[PDB]
């Protein structure tokens, strides 16, 4: 019903991975894998086919390989942008019937760190009309992609009414990140300071908007 | 160009209808074939309609599928009947390369005779010499791919986002931005004074609040307008956006 795939797959900048595809008889043994490359924010890209053979614009690192009912996905030198979800594939007793694999995700390593850009933005007089106040914190230009978020209202720290996202990968090949404190207008207007503290890689950036000039 | 079209958000036990059209060129000449990821899953094979007209489906879900096809075969349709909460994923159009080869084939350790159009040569349990069969080929993959359409399949109702301006208080940089904020379903779509603005826009992935919600925020670092379309709705909100005065 799908082909095994490692869950996640880790290399350096250079370096040679591969990325199996185990199958049975059925499907893989008959010897016409193809391959997948996932990137959020665009199209899934159709790498290999027929085993062996790239799909036009494929760059010559990656190549395909099949030792039974096992077929290999090698990239020869990693780059950053090779940081994806592959797929493999094959038909099944028809040239209709196709299972895929269960998905590998790689990562590349050894990318140069950086620290998070942080922007807290107060709630807008809009808002704050309809009695609510949401407190937004947009994290930015990170790498590697692990950030904690830790919300303060004068010294105490606010554990309840806090959503933040998981850190995404940018088009610049950094991470980013965000987190909404949503308060009542009331509670916007009791209080005299507001942080977003973001601490990544042991480093802390902390912005701070104060209801008494925003 | 491959362009999937259909409602992002559909009930419970209800019919899910999408359909698959070509920017640039035509589907009537090619095969046309639905792919299907769920959040945090594989990729699951839903079908195809080849250019002779014969539908294949996934078999473990071939009762729910029906995929067809136009008179000028320009258009192609998908059916996903009685969905549930895990139907939810996003949909891909894509064309397929679908050919069927007829070669002779050998049992292990035996390889075929040479120039033959024929008898298999090797050692094992069919003695030295044994006769070829004649064994079907499946060639397929997914050639070009769509976007894809995500599809959410909820018992919650559309909720058009209301859009807030950002700006600091009272630099180096001025920074502003957009909250998208309380909307169903995903997703919005942002640009920034008409797609005048190349770089410095930054679009975070929305967070999904306790209430259940979606929101999302976009910033720009530095008039300027945010051009927020939620097509789920039928919204489409520019909203001005000016620093503090103070």
């Amino acid at each position: 019903a799908v082909l095994n795939q490692p869950s996640s797959v880790s290399g350096s900048l250079g370096q040679r991975v591969s990325i199996t595809c185990s199958g049975s008889s059925s499907n893989v043994g008959n010897g016409y894998v193809s391959w997948y490359q996932l990137i959020p924010g665009s199209a899934p890209r159709t790498l290999i086919y027929g085993d062996t053979s790239r799909a036009s614009g494929v760059p010559d690192r990656f190549s395909g390989s099949r030792s039974g009912n096992t077929a290999t996905l090698t990239i020869s030198s990693l780059q950053a942008e090779d940081e994806a979800d592959y797929f493999c594939a094959s038909a099944e007793d028809s040239s209709s019937n196709a299972v895929f694999g269960s998905g590998t995700t790689l990562t590349v390593l050894g990318q140069p760190k950086s620290p998070p850009s942080v922007t807290l933005f107060p709630p807008s007089t809009e808002e704050l009309n309809g009695n609510k106040a949401t407190l937004v914190c947009l994290i930015s230009d990170f790498y590697p992609g692990s950030v904690t978020v830790v919300w303060k209202a004068d010294g105490s720290t606010i554990t309840r009414n806090v959503e933040t996202t998981r850190a995404s990968k940018q088009s610049n090949s950094k991470y980013a990140a965000s987190s909404y404190l949503s308060l009542t207008s009331s509670d916007w207007k009791s209080k005299g300071s507001y942080s977003c503290e973001v601490t990544h890689e042991g480093s802390t950036v902390t912005k701070t908007v104060k209801p008494s000039e925003c | 160009q491959l362009r999937e079209s259909g409602p992002s958000l559909v009930k419970p036990s209800q019919t899910l209808s999408l359909t698959c059209t070509a920017s640039g060129f035509s589907l009537s000449d090619k095969a046309v074939g639905w792919v299907r990821q769920a959040p945090g899953k594989a990729l699951e094979w839903l079908g195809s309609i080849d250019t002779g007209g014969n539908a294949g489906y996934n078999p473990g879900l071939k009762s729910r599928l029906s995929i067809t096809q136009d008179n000028s075969k320009s258009q192609v349709s998908l059916s996903v009947s009685t969905v549930t909460t895990e139907d939810s994923a996003t949909y891909y159009c894509t064309t397929v390369h679908q050919k069927t080869r007829k070669t002779f084939s050998c049992p292990e350790g035996y390889s075929v005779g040479y120039s033959c159009g024929c008898n298999c040569h090797g050692r094992g349990v069919y003695g030295p010499i044994t006769s070829a069969s004649l064994t079907d080929n499946y060639e397929w993959y997914c050639d070009a791919w769509g976007q894809g359409l995500l599809v959410t399949v909820s018992s919650a109702s559309t909720t058009a986002p209301k859009v807030y301006p950002l700006s600091s208080c009272c630099s180096s940089t001025v920074t502003l931005g957009c909250l998208v904020s309380s909307y169903m379903p995903e997703p919005v779509t942002v640009t920034w004074n008409s797609g005048a603005l190349k770089s410095g826009v930054h679009t975070f992935p929305a967070v999904l609040q306790s209430s259940g919600l979606y929101s999302l925020s976009s910033m720009v670092t530095v008039t300027f307008t945010c051009n927020v379309a939620h097509p789920a709705s039928s919204t489409k909100v520019d909203k001005a956006v000016e620093p503090k005065s103070c």
